[PDB]
């Protein structure tokens, strides 16, 4: 999964 | 609310000491308890009540992503007829997420947003509304999945209206939306191109900023502008 | 119960999928309908019912210590006085862990124990038993502190007692019953000599009983040993 | 902490 903040 | 009789400060004393217990579960409670005071949130407090939620929520997704992913091999063919009791646990887990991401957007919609005049709160209250309306689209089926996409969307182009009008491009919550926004392109919304492209566009005006921070300012916005690195390398 | 109207076997199933998902909560919940539908538990089903609470109650604990450490650092000399908060959450946390363990031992006491006739279910469960009393033990400060420390040491004893007469010194659950007593001796009834002579003792005699072990028996075996020379290595 | 099971 792609990088989320 | 059961939170409703305890102080204010109390509850984001609380909220703190739930974060160092990894209690997500008890931080979010206090957190929407301090909210529902009614009186606007400091940064730190809007920082609390979004590791809060992204936590509960996040355990939420991936398990979700588990149970789905075990529905869907059960829909293959040759695989044994095992009765209802997937797909009602998937729903079970579903349900639950759908309710944490309402009462999100509940906080967001009574009164968070309309009470934000500054940009970093209303931008920052506009990105939390996309974030949580993606969580309901990744989970959609239904006759209102367009609307819940569009809803996402919404709230994303206003946050990113506001933070390229009122933000330097290293802020690290315009860096963070744009981040954000853009898996929403690449995961939610099927434009991979536009993904690529807010990623790429965000970190080189990024980039082009940083001379202007101080060490510690460096630090925040290079370790988002990493995040927006690795995304672009696995979709590259 | 809210699981009185799910199928035993269904029951079961989400217990299984709950486990895969990490959702230990649930996990228990399931196990607690499954317990309650009064048919005595598979071997398999008893290691779902002890994964379930134990990652549950686990998690208690260590979010329990964590908040402790705080209240104790709070009543420390030139600590500032922050206010009941700290105790509250602290309690907060405590009472729930004592719920959890008042539910596995009403399992245990109405009515798993009493139909347990095979000895492996019999040390499983008493094991149980020892095990839960111990964690209210670790909390308890009051006027039953010593009967609590003494249910635990009664349930472990009476467990060790049958172990001893009825399985071989490699058997898992022999194994892990002796494990958990050595470290009720150690952390919970100030007895460090006893813990340590439990563990090399029963190290011991594992290692004698190990060539009559297939290589899968072996295996099984030689993990829990494993575990009791760690907490050697630790005591020593 | 030490080891249980
Ligand atoms: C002043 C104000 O409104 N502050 C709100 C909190 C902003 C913080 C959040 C934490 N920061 C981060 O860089 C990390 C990566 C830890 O997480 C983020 C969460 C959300 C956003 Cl929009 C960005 C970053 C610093 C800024
Ligand atoms: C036949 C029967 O009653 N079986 C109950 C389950 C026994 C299993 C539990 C898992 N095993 C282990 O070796 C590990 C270390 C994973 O965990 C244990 C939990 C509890 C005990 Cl008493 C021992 C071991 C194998 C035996
Ligand atoms: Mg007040
Ligand atoms: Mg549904
Ligand atoms: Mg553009
Ligand atoms: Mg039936
Ligand atoms: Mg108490
Ligand atoms: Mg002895």
């Amino acid at each position: 999964f792609p990088a989320t903040v | 609310g059961a939170m409703g009789s305890m102080e204010r400060a109390s509850l984001i004393q609380k909220a703190k000491l739930a974060e160092q217990a990894e209690r997500y579960e008890d931080m979010a409670a206090f957190m929407k308890g301090a909210v529902e005071k009614g009186e606007e949130l400091s940064c730190e407090e809007r920082n609390l009540l979004s590791v809060a939620y992204k936590n509960v929520v996040g355990g939420q997704r991936a398990a979700w992503r588990v149970l789905s992913s075990i529905e869907q091999k059960s829909n293959e063919e040759g695989s044994e007829e095992k009765g209802p009791e997937v797909r009602e646990y998937r729903e079970k887990v579903e349900t639950e997420l759908q309710g944490v991401c309402d009462t999100v957007l509940g906080l967001l919609d009574s009164h968070l947003i309309k009470e934000a005049g500054d940009a970093e709160s209303r931008v920052f209250y506009l990105k939390m509304k996309g974030d949580y309306y993606r969580y309901l689209a990744e989970v959609a089926t239904g006759d209102d999945k367009k609307r819940i996409i569009d809803s996402a969307r919404s709230a994303y182009q206003e946050a990113m209206d506001i933070s390229k009008k009122e933000m330097p491009p290293t802020n690290p919550i315009r860096l963070g939306l744009a981040l954000n926004f853009s898996v929403f392109h690449y995961e939610i919304a099927n434009s991979p191109e536009e993904a690529i492209s807010l990623a790429k566009t965000t970190f080189d005006e990024a980039m082009a900023d940083l001379h202007t921070l101080s060490e510690d300012s460096y630090k925040d916005s290079t370790l988002i502008m990493q995040l927006l690195r690795d995304n672009l390398t696995l979709w590259t």
